[PDB]
RNA sequence: CUUUAAUGUUUGAUGUUCUAACGUUGACCCGUAAUCCGGGUUGCGGACAGUGUCUGGUGGGUAGUUUGACUGGGGCGGUCUCCUCCUAAAGAGUAACGGAGGAGCACGAAGGUUGGCUAAUCCUGGUCGGACAUCAGGAGGUUAGUGCAAUGGCAUAAGCCAGCUUGACUGCGAGCGUGACGGCGCGAGCAGGUGCGAAAGCAGGUCAUAGUGAUCCGGUGGUUCUGAAUGGAAGGGCCAUCGCUCAACGGAUAAAAGGUACUCCGGGGAUAACAGGCUGAUACCGCCCAAGAGUUCAUAUCGACGGCGGUGUUUGGCACCUCGAUGUCGGCUCAUCACAUCCUGGGGCUGAAGUAGGUCCCAAGGGUAUGGCUGUUCGCCAUUUAAAGUGGUACGCGAGCUGGGUUUAGAACGUCGUGAGACAGUUCGGUCCCUAUCUGCCGUGGGCGCUGGAGAACUGAGGGGGGCUGCUCCUAGUACGAGA
RNA sequence: GUUUAUUAAAAACACAGCACUGUGCAAACACGAAAGUGGACGUAUACGGUGUGACGCCUGCCCGGUGCCGGAAGGUUAAUUGAUGGGGUUAGCGCAAGCGAAGCUCUUGAUCGAAGCCCCGGUAAACGGCGGCCGUAACUAUAACGGUCCUAAGGUAGCGAAAUUCCUUGUCGGGUAAGUUCCGACCUGCACGAAUGGCGUAAUGAUGGCCAGGCUGUCUCCACCCGAGACUCAGUGAAAUUGAACUCGCUGUGAAGAUGCAGUGUACCCGCGGCAAGACGGAAAGACCCCGUGAACCUUUACUAUAGCUUGACACUGAACAU
RNA sequence: CACAGGUGGUCAGGUAGAGAAUACCAAGGCGCUUGAGAGAACUCGGGUGAAGGAACUAGGCAAAAUGGUGCCGUAACUUC
RNA sequence: GGGCGUUAAGUUGCAGGGUAUAGACCCGAAACCCGGUGAUCUAGCCAUGGGCAGGUUGAAGGUUGGGUAACACUAACUGGAGGACCGAACCGACUAAUGUUGAAAAAUUAGCGGAUGACUUGUGGCUGGGGGUGAAAGGCCAAUCAAACCGGGAGAUAGCUGGUUCUCCCCGAAAGCUAUUUAGGUAGCGCCUCGUGAAUUCAUCUCCGGGGGUAGAGCACUGUUUCGGCAACAACCCGAUGCAAACUGCGAAUACCGGAGAAUGUUAUCACGGGAGACACACGGCGGGUGCUAACGUCCGUCGUGAAGAGGGAAACAACCCAGACCGCCAGCUAAGGUCCCAAAGUCAUGGUUAAGUGGGAAACGAUGUGGGAAGGCCCAGACAGCCAGGAUGUUGGCUUAGAAGCAGCCAUCAUUUAAAGAAAGCGUAAUAGCUCACUGGUCGAGUCGGCCUGCGCGGAAGAU
RNA sequence: GCCUGGCGGCCGUAGCGCGGUGGUCCCACCUGACCCCAUGCCGAACUCAGAAGUGAAACGCCGUAGCGCCGAUGGUAGUGUGGGGUCUCCCCAUGCGAGAGUAGGGAACUGCCAGGC
C-alpha cells in the first residue's frame, strides 16, 4: 500500500552532556543535521563533516549561549 | 475506475433501464383512475405545443373523472380539443376553469392485450438489468488485474455488484405488480 | 620467386566400378536318418551396412530433486535491502499487514581555495512588455535558494558569481560514537609531497543523513616475499583493482515449476472449519427532541434531521476451550423454557355509530394447519383455522431414527490449465457402529426406621394431572344506524 | 457384453463401423546388456499406433503458435586436423642492459566439419482457436441485427435456460386445487457446436427425471394375532472400558459448557425391568486446516542428468578411375 | 471354531408338472450338543385389518399387486 | 606513532563439568536402496477335459404352385439361424431389511441380471515388482498395492510428540535484541549459576552542573477554522474565536547523564573464565498505535503480580488488595477486610440522610419524591388559587382562494374605546357561527412563584432448567 | 566629565517608527581620477590623489510608547510518589507548577585604547 519503511538506529545526540571528563576528543554531541543546534566553541571545535561536535583538549563541558540571536555553542574549558 | 466508481455506474445504467421501464408502464390506458396517464398530455398554447407543465393544469377529483384548471380563461378550450390526438381522444365537457373526464373500467378484450403486455414490460426490464449486471461484473474483472485486488477484495465487490442487481430487480416487480394489480384489478 | 596452366606425384572432396574384408533370416553339401551351430560350395549385397571409442541433436521414456518466508488460520493481494518524518511518554533505543514520502544515483565540477555577491514577493513608474521577461526606485526581510525525499541546518552563509587549481592526495592516527558479530561512522594531530591565499589559514570530495553485496572462485598490474633436488618457471602470498537487482538485498546450489479428492507420516486446538466463550460495530426490540401528514390538528395512526439505550438475536471481530476425533444442514420422534403474545381473557386512547378494526397496557392457563414445488430451513402457491406467534435450549434432539443437501475414492458437462489436475459450478452413483457401569428419567420390588407386636381405616404437609375453543339459537332484528 | 474382489454397474471401459498414421518384411513395433523371440510360419484386402464409437443427415472457417511431413540454397554449429602468434627454459651473445637460435615444452586457435536450429513450403478425423469497442433505430429507448479496430481466422449446419445458464424458481404455454421438478416453446448461449464429433435415431437398459391406472398399513392412526429373542429357573460363561470414588438439581465461578469449586435446594439404605438427555460417553496419537527447509506417486516448454532414437570423425576398412 | 460361507465329477424312483421348477413322498439320511417356564415394553420374521388410498417420502423405499394354457385382439413409431 | 608481544609455570596422570567423532539419553515414522520368496487368491493368456432342465421365435437356403421372354417377384410347405426370447442348474450382483463385540474380516433372507456365449468350469502351465496383467477402476498380483512379501544396509533420518527412576542444602532465570529458506529450531548479546580478580566500584537521598521540546499551552510559522472589516464571487491583509501525530515566536513534572557529600546495604558493581536454561508469556496500572478510547482483541513503552509464591481478603476467581511460607507451639499485636445469625469481633457512641429492599446492575430524557443552602420577582394600593362578570370598533385587515371573516397559507400586526379588549392561543364551520384563552374589574383574606448551588432517592429497566 | 572613532561584553525592557538635533575635530558624504586597483555596464562599489562645500543622506545622540520586547502576585493547566471515584474521564494528600492573559516594566547598560573640548 506504500505505506512503512523508516531508517534505523542513527542515535544523534548529546553522549557528553554538561562537564564531563572529556578526553582527547570524546563527542559531546554528535546530533549531525546541525550547525546551530549545536555550535562549534571553545577549547572545542571540529564539527566533522556530519556536523558532530568535536571537543579537543581534556577538561570540562560548558554548553553555553552566545552571540547574536541564541545560538547554542558548545566548549570545553579546562578542569 | 474504481469499485465504487463501478458500483454507481451498475445503479446509473440500472436506473435509466428501470426510467425506461417506467414511463414505459405509463405509455398505456390503464384503469386512468390516476393522471399518471394525463400528466404528459401537452397543451398546444401560443403556436408551442406546450405540455401542461407551464400552460394549463389538469387533476382527477375522484377516480372516475379528472379536470381541467385551465390557468388560461380561453386554454380550457384547447385541451377540450386536445383530449383527441391520443389513447384519449375523449369529449370532454366544458364547466368553469376545470373540464371534466370521466374515468370508468375497460373491456375484457383489452384486459388481455394490457395482462400479456404489463407483465412482457416487465420482462424486458428484467432482461435489460441483467445485461447490465453482467457488463457490471466484466467490468469488475478488469479492476482485479488492474488495482492489484485480492481474491478477498475482488469476491467482496462481486457479492456487492449482484446487491444493486437485486435492488433495481425488485424495483422493477414492484412496478410491474402496481401498474398491473390496477389494470388487472 | 612471383598469377595460369600441361604431364608427373601426393593428398583431401564428391561420385562411379571392382572383390577381397564384412553381411546374408537365398540355394546346396558334410558333421547328421537336427528347425540350432560350425565348416565347405554358390548366388546376392559389399567396403556399404553394422559395431567399438569420441561427438552435435533429440530425449518426462526413466531417475534424483527444487519449487522461500512474513501473514490477525492458509491462500489471494502485498511485502522482503537503504534513507526521512510521526508513532516514541522533552537522553539512546522500541512494535503493528500503523500514518506519509523517497534511494539502487548525479557531478573533473555540482570538488578545493581565494576574492566578491545576496534573496521571494508586492507597489509605483518605464519602447515594443502583456498575469508573468529586462529597467528604476520603494516596501519586504532567511516567506528565496539547496542536483534529487523528508528532517535538521545554512548570512561567517552550505545559497550565488568569478580567478586559479586537483586535498575526490599517500602513509598513520590521540580519542570517541555505534553495532551480538561481520562491520559502519566522527576524528584533532604526525610524516611525505599538493593547491589556493599577502597572510592568518583552509582543503584527506560534495550541507549532512539514501545511492548498496560479505565469502569463495578467478582476471589484470606491481613485487626479486615464497617456489617440493638446484637455477629458473608454473603456482602461491602481499599490495592495488575488476566480475553477483546473490533485490527472498547476513548472500543454503554454478544449476529448480507444479498436482494429489489415490494419497501417507510426525506434530498443533501454538492454527482455520462446527458448536461454546469474550465483544455487540452490525442486527433486532425499545425510548428522547418534534419539522412535517394527518382537510383543520406534532404525538388516533405515522414521523424528517439528529440523540440514548436494551437483548444476545443476525452479519461480523477475536482465536480462550476441544485437532491421542465435541459427527454438518433439513426431516422424523420427543420435547422444555422465555415473553418482545398469533388466538382466547382484562383494560386505556381512537380519525372508537354499530359490526369490524388501529395502537398501547396487562396477561405465558391452554391452544397455535393439511397439502403442491424444492434437500431445504425459508419462501411462493392451493385450501383451511379462533389462531396458524417470535425466540433460547451444542442454530434442543444420530451411544434415538433418516442420509435428501453437504468434503473421499467412479464418471460426464460448462469453464481454467500445455498438463497432472482444478471449481463456495453442475450432473448420475456412493457401507451411518456401540449388549448402558455412573448421573438422570419411567416403572417396580427388597431392607431397615418410625421405640411392645399386629390387622385395618384415615388425616393431608406437600407433589403431579387438567386448564383450548368454533358455530347455531334466545336475548334481539332490539341498542346503535340514513340505511346497509 | 466389461468394471472399482470388500460403500460407485453408470451417462464409464469394450464393441462392430469410421478416419488418420506408421510399416516392402531380417517390416513397423515390442520383450531382451546380447543370443534370441513375439509381430507371423502372416506380407499392404497384412500388421501396429492413435482418436471417434451402430445406423441416418452430416462433419464449416483458421497452418499464426506446437507437433509432424517435404525442401535444405544460404546463416550458425560437435568431435576431428591444427595454421598462426605468444610464453617458460638455454647454447651462444655480451663487463653489464638485455637479446636470444635449435630442441623440449605451455598456450593460441586459421582451417576441415554432419544432423540439428534459423529459413522456405505443406499439414487440423494433428495439439489446438473461432472476435472486441461497441456501429447506425416509435418518448428515452435499446443496441440481438451488425459498422469500425485488430485477428491465424473470427463459430456454418444443427442445437440451445441443455448431464452445459451464473442472475435462476428467466418468460410463456401444458399438466395440478396448488408444480424451485417435468414436458413444449422463446434465445438474453455468464461459458453448445460439428470424429477430446453436431443433430437425430427404431430396438435395447437391475441407467437419470416426470406422470398415470392398478395396488396396497407408505401414510391418516394404529389394532389384534402366530412365531424367534427380551423376562424367570437350572448348567456353561464373554466384551470394550477402567487414575481413585463416600458417582444429586439448580444458579453462579472457573482453561471461558461442573457429580467434585461458592451459595443454595433437595435426598432413609440396596436391587430388578425399561429409556437414552449428560458423564464433552466407548472406539481410531483428526482423515478437514496449518506446520515440518517430512514422504510418496503423478505432470510439465521447472533443473540436472540418462536408456532409446539420430549426426559426423577415427577404427574393423581394401583396389582403380573421372572430375 | 464340531463356523448359516466355498468346493470339481457321477447317479436320477412315484403323484402332479413343460421340467434337473415346485409341492407331497420312496430308497436312504436327519430333528441342526444348552434345556424348562412365562405369554411384559421393545427388536426380528410373519398373518389379518374398518373408511380413505401415496395424503407417506428426498423418492411409492418397503409392501401390496401381476402371474398359467388356448383363443379373441392389440397404438405411435420402425432399421420392416 | 599504532597493532601484537615482552620478569603469566609448565607438564603428566587420577576424578568430575563441557565439546568433537561415533546410534551418543530411550522408544517411534511415512519412506529410500540391495538380494531373494511368491500367479495354491486374483488379472491376462496357453494346453487338455467337463457343463448349459424345460418352454418360444422362427433368418438363409430348398421343393411345389403362381408369375416372367428370362430374371425380379409371390405364396404355401420344408428348413433350421441368432453375442435371439421366457426360465432351473451354472455364472453374476441392481434393491431392501437383518446382521455390525456377525452364523460370516462382505454373509443371510426376499426380490434381481445373464443363461449356445466376448458363456461357464476342472487339471497343469506362462508372465515377478518400477515389473507383471488390466473390455481401464490404479483395478488385480495369497484378507497386503499411487509400487507385494521376506531378509539385509539398519540403531535410515525424526529442528516433532511422549518418557527420564534415591535424599537433603544454597542461588536462581527467560518468555527479549539482533541474524537466520528463520518464525514451535538455532547462534552472539541480555537475564541465571559457579570460580577468580579488582575499586568507596554500585544503589537510595541531598545538593551542584547539564541538554530536552513530551504534558500543557499558544496560533508568529506550516495547514486547518469561523465572525466581522477596505474586493463589477471571493484570496491577501486587519481585529475578534477555535483545531494539530507528521504546527511551535513558549514550556513543566520528570527521566536521563556527569560532579560532591552522609548514612545504609553480608559487594549489591565491573572484568575474565566452567555450566546453563531461555528467545510461545499472561493479567492489572499508567502513556499510546490499531480496533468501535469493542473484545479474557492486537502491537509497543514502563511498573507490579502470576509464570517460578503458599498464607489472609474479593462468596467461589493464576494475574486484583494485604502480605513473601527454615521447623515446632492449645501464646500474644496487627495488614487488607470485617464486628446481627450461618461465621472470629460493636445489634458500639454522636449527629444527619433514605423509606426505594435504593442499598444489592444499566443511558438520553422525564417528574409538586425529599434534606440543606444563597437569592430574586408579586404581594392588605389586597399577590396567589378559586368564584362573578366583562373581552368592543375600523375590520370579514391586505393578498390569496370556490371560500380564508382572530384561528390553510403569505405580509402586516397599527389605530380607536377603555377597568380591560392580541388584526388573536386552541377547538370548531364549507366559509360564518359558536366555545374556551391572554387580559381587566369585583369578590377572597396571607402568603405566593419559579430559577440557582448541593445531598439522597423515583421512572426509563423485556429472556429463556 | 562632554563629544567622537576603533575593538569587545551582553544580545529586543539593547529593536522599529516618529519628532528634534551634531560638524572643515572624528565620521559622513564630497572633489578629482592618467594612474594602483576596480565595473560580466557604470570611480555605484571597491581603489588611489585630495580641495571646495554640507550635515542633506547615512551615522551618533536626545525626546516620544504608537508597534515590538521583558514581565509578576494571584488563580488556572499539567505532573512525580501515595490513596480514591470512574463508560474512555476525574477527585483527594503532598511535592514540582506552566502557557496565555492582567499589574507593571521599558526609548539598554558596560569595559579597553585613541582623538578633540
Ligand atoms: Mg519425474
Ligand atoms: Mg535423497
Ligand atoms: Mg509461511
Ligand atoms: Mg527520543
Ligand atoms: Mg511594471
Ligand atoms: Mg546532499
Ligand atoms: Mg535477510
Ligand atoms: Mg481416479
Ligand atoms: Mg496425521
Ligand atoms: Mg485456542
Ligand atoms: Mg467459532
Ligand atoms: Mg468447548
Ligand atoms: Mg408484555
Ligand atoms: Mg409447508
Ligand atoms: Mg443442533
Ligand atoms: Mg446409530
Ligand atoms: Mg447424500
Ligand atoms: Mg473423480
Ligand atoms: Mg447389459
Ligand atoms: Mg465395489
Ligand atoms: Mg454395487
Ligand atoms: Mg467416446
Ligand atoms: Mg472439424
Ligand atoms: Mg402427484
Ligand atoms: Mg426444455
Ligand atoms: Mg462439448
Ligand atoms: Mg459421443
Ligand atoms: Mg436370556
Ligand atoms: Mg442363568
Ligand atoms: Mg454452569
Ligand atoms: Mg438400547
Ligand atoms: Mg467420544
Ligand atoms: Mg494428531
Ligand atoms: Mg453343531
Ligand atoms: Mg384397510
Ligand atoms: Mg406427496
Ligand atoms: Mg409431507
Ligand atoms: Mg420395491
Ligand atoms: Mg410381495
Ligand atoms: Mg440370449
Ligand atoms: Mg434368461
Ligand atoms: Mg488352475
Ligand atoms: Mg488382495
Ligand atoms: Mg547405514
Ligand atoms: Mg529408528
Ligand atoms: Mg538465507
Ligand atoms: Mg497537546
Ligand atoms: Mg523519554
Ligand atoms: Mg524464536
Ligand atoms: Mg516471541
Ligand atoms: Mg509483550
Ligand atoms: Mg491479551
Ligand atoms: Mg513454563
Ligand atoms: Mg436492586
Amino acid at each position: 500500500g506504500g505505506s512503512t519503511r523508516n531508517g534505523r538506529d542513527s542515535e544523534a545526540k548529546r553522549l557528553g552532556v554538561k562537564r564531563f571528563g572529556g578526553e582527547s576528543v570524546l563527542a559531546g554531541s554528535i546530533i549531525v543535521r546541525q550547525r546551530g543546534t549545536k555550535f562549534h566553541a571553545g577549547a572545542n571545535v571540529g564539527c566533522g563533516r556530519d556536523h558532530t561536535l568535536f571537543a579537543k583538549a581534556d577538561g570540562k563541558v560548558k554548553f553555553e549561549v552566545k552571540g547574536p540571536k541564541n545560538r547554542k555553542f558548545i566548549s570545553i574549558e579546562a578542569e | 475506475m474504481t469499485l465504487k466508481e463501478l458500483y454507481a455506474e451498475t445503479r446509473s445504467h440500472m436506473q435509466k433501464s428501470l426510467e425506461v421501464l417506467e414511463h414505459n408502464l405509463a405509455g398505456l390506458r390503464t384503469g386512468r383512475a390516476n393522471p399518471a396517464l394525463l400528466l404528459h398530455l401537452k397543451v398546444e398554447y401560443y403556436g408551442a405545443h406546450v405540455p401542461l407543465n407551464q400552460i394549463a393544469t389538469v387533476t382527477a377529483p375522484d377516480p372516475r373523472t379528472l379536470v381541467v384548471q385551465s390557468w388560461d380563461q380561453n386554454a380550457l378550450k384547447a385541451i377540450e380539443k386536445a383530449i383527441r390526438d391520443s389513447d384519449l381522444g375523449l369529449n370532454p365537457s366544458n364547466k368553469g376553469d376545470a373540464l371534466y373526464i370521466n374515468i370508468p373500467p375497460l373491456t375484457e378484450e383489452r384486459r388481455k392485450d394490457l395482462v400479456r403486455a404489463v407483465r412482457q414490460y416487465a420482462e424486458e426490464g428484467r432482461v435489460a438489468i441483467r445485461n447490465i449486471r453482467r457488463e457490471a461484473l466484466d467490468k469488475l474483472k478488469k479492476l482485479a488485474k488492474e488495482l492489484h485486488l485480492s481474491e478477498d477484495e475482488t469476491k467482496r465487490a462481486e457479492a456487492e455488484i449482484q446487491k444493486i442487481t437485486d435492488e433495481f430487480i425488485a424495483k422493477a416487480d414492484q412496478l410491474a405488480e402496481k401498474k398491473e394489480q390496477e389494470i388487472l384489478g
